[PDB]
């Protein structure tokens, strides 16, 4: 493949993003990039230029999204330019979605048949909240969403069946209105499964 | 009854940069703070006297709030924009007005929390200061999102706390004028209009607390009928000016009163051509 | 004082 | 979405006197799109480095605006304000009257 393939493109601590604080996101390639272009798609498109750095290695590019806000909240792609005056860019990285948390109450997180089972047993987790979220994510420590079920004895609920349990993990949940996707409530309570 | 009000509007101006965000705040009928997002290097800024000694740390965050607030209506704007599927391409208006009143025992009496798109009403909280009233479907989407965020919560404790308490202050610093009623002067002048009749115009010149009353009488009965008045008006000093007028018989003028009624007479004045 | 930051609509 | 046309008074700040420098005001309220022209005259030209009041609005959502310069009244010359907004069919203008 040539100097035009992807770079990479990743959040340090990670993706999920609480209100007010700082993540960074690297673009890397083993391709020798003078300097990236970190780009947000959609409602508040920006454009970000970072000279590339160049360790043993990897060639990366820092970018620091801070004072987490609304508007800095979505698709992210990242791109390296061969060039240095007019940029000659690469394909763009896959997308990394960004999203600001916190802006909402905790939804509930349960486990319904326990959450400490034998292996082998089916678990279904469920999030629920009595604020009308539209959708809700299940994260195991990122993202996998359902839609909520409407007006139920007043929750909105979305279940997330966990098949057949093998290993385990912590699981916690974020609710969501459809109009923007990558603003998030407050995470809820986290969740242990333990497959014994 | 005294009262602290603020008022904040942002203007989206498409291709022509970032949306026009504008905020000024009222004890009663004088404004002492200001904003203004098109201003050189813009900072809130004092307009009274009796906040001009806060000192740097009241003034720097007023500042912060202030521009964190034109960007969060920058995003209020864009959502609005969604919910009623409109372009790019249109100019929009966003006003928010906040604020607070007292009466007599000086704690709240009144909240205030409400909002307007496009000059139409958007949300409010309500008297209750727990819950809102949207004005249509798209206002019940901000609705679901301030209930989910509890928004209510922290609207009451700003209006029962903080509004009440740094109107109270405001009041106690700035005493010698928001609280010393400065009174009308007054006169009537005489307009002949024909040789059979004459406009009569009672003036108030001056006055601070802008509420004001002149009627004109006859013989003691009010003129409700055929007296002619002006919408108060602001001198541009911090005064207000107003005036009443009524057609006369020429030869019967002085059978004709101006009472006036303002809170900076002891009593009511009479007066007369 | 201003009424802080509110949250978006 | 509601738009509303402007009320307008031009007056001054204090009673008029021909030679006493005063203050020109042209009053315009209760308008909706906040997007306002206004202008005073002198002859029927325009006055530069005229102020104005920092916007803010009523009860009813529309907005108030002072506009003001300082002048000195004479006899002979004429003052007025001319206003323009989206709400009117052509630019209104109100002359200065100074028993009003």
């Amino acid at each position: 493949e040539g100097v035009h393939r992807k770079p990479s493109l990743l959040a340090h601590p990670g993706p999920l993003v609480k209100s007010e604080e700082t993540v960074i996101l690297q673009c890397w390639s083993d391709v020798r990039f003078e300097h990236f272009l970190l780009h947000r798609e959609g409602k508040y498109k920006d454009t970000l230029h970072l000279i590339g750095e160049h360790h043993d290695g990897v060639s990366k590019a820092n970018f620091s999204i801070g004072p987490m806000m609304q508007d800095l909240a979505g698709t992210y792609r990242c791109y390296g330019s061969v060039t240095h005056s007019p940029y000659q860019l690469s394909a763009p990285s896959d997308p990394l979605d960004i999203v600001i948390t916190g802006l909402y109450e905790k939804p509930s997180l349960s486990a319904q048949p326990g959450p400490t089972v034998l292996a082998g047993e089916s678990v279904t987790l469920s999030c629920s909240s009595r604020s009308s979220y539209d959708m809700y994510h299940l994260s195991r420590e990122h993202e996998r969403r359902f839609s909520a079920g409407p007006k139920v004895n007043g929750t909105f609920q979305a279940d997330f069946p966990l098949g057949p349990a093998t290993h385990g993990g912590t699981y916690r949940c974020f609710g969501s209105f459809r109009d923007s996707p990558y603003e998030w409530s407050n995470s809820s309570d986290p969740l242990l499964v333990s497959v014994t | 009854s005294h009262s602290m009000k603020y008022f904040f509007t942002s203007v989206s101006r498409p291709g022509r940069g970032e949306p026009r965000f504008i905020s000024v705040g009222y004890v009663d009928d004088t404004q002492f703070v200001r904003f203004d997002s098109d201003a050189a290097s813009p900072r809130g800024e004092p307009r009274a006297p009796w906040v001009e000694q806060e000192g740097p740390e009241y003034w720097d965050r007023e500042t912060q709030k202030y521009k964190r607030q034109a960007q969060t209506d920058r995003v209020s704007l864009r959502n609005l924009r969604g919910y009623y599927n409109q372009s790019e391409a249109g100019s929009h208006t966003l006003q928010w007005m906040c604020g607070c009143d007292l009466g007599p025992d000086g704690r709240l009496l009144r909240g205030y929390d409400q909002y307007a798109y496009d000059g139409k009403d958007y949300i409010a909280l309500n008297e209750d200061l727990r819950s809102w009233t949207a004005a249509d479907t798209a206002a019940q989407i901000t609705q679901r999102k301030w209930e989910a965020a509890r928004e209510a919560e922290q609207r009451r404790a700003y209006l029962e706390g903080t509004c009440v308490e740094w109107l109270r202050r405001y009041l106690e610093n700035g005493k010698e004028t928001l609280q010393r009623a400065e009174h009308p002067k007054t006169h009537v002048t005489h307009h002949p209009v024909s040789d059979h009749e004459a406009t009569l115009r009672c003036w108030a010149l001056g006055f601070y607390p802008a509420e004001i009353t002149l009627t004109w009488q006859w013989d003691g009965e009010d003129q409700t009928q055929d007296t002619e008045l002006v919408e108060t008006r602001p001198a541009g000093d911090g005064t207000f000016q107003k005036w009443a007028a009524v057609m006369v018989p020429s030869g019967e003028e002085q059978r004709y009163t101006c009472h006036v009624q303002h809170e900076g007479l002891p009593e009511p004045l009479t007066l007369r051509w | 004082l201003n009424p802080s930051v509110a949250a978006t609509l | 979405m509601i738009q509303r046309t402007p009320k307008i008074q031009v007056y001054s700040r204090h009673p008029a006197e021909n030679g006493k420098s005063n203050f020109l005001n042209c009053y315009v309220s209760g308008f909706h799109p906040s997007d306002i022209e206004v202008d005073l005259l002198k002859n029927g030209e325009r006055i530069e480095k005229v102020e104005h009041s920092d916007l803010s609005f009523s009860k009813d959502w529309s907005f108030y605006l002072l506009y003001y310069t300082e002048f000195t009244p004479t006899e002979k010359d004429e003052y007025a304000c001319r206003v323009n907004h989206v709400t009117l069919s052509q630019p209104k203008i109100v002359k200065w009257d100074r028993d009003m």
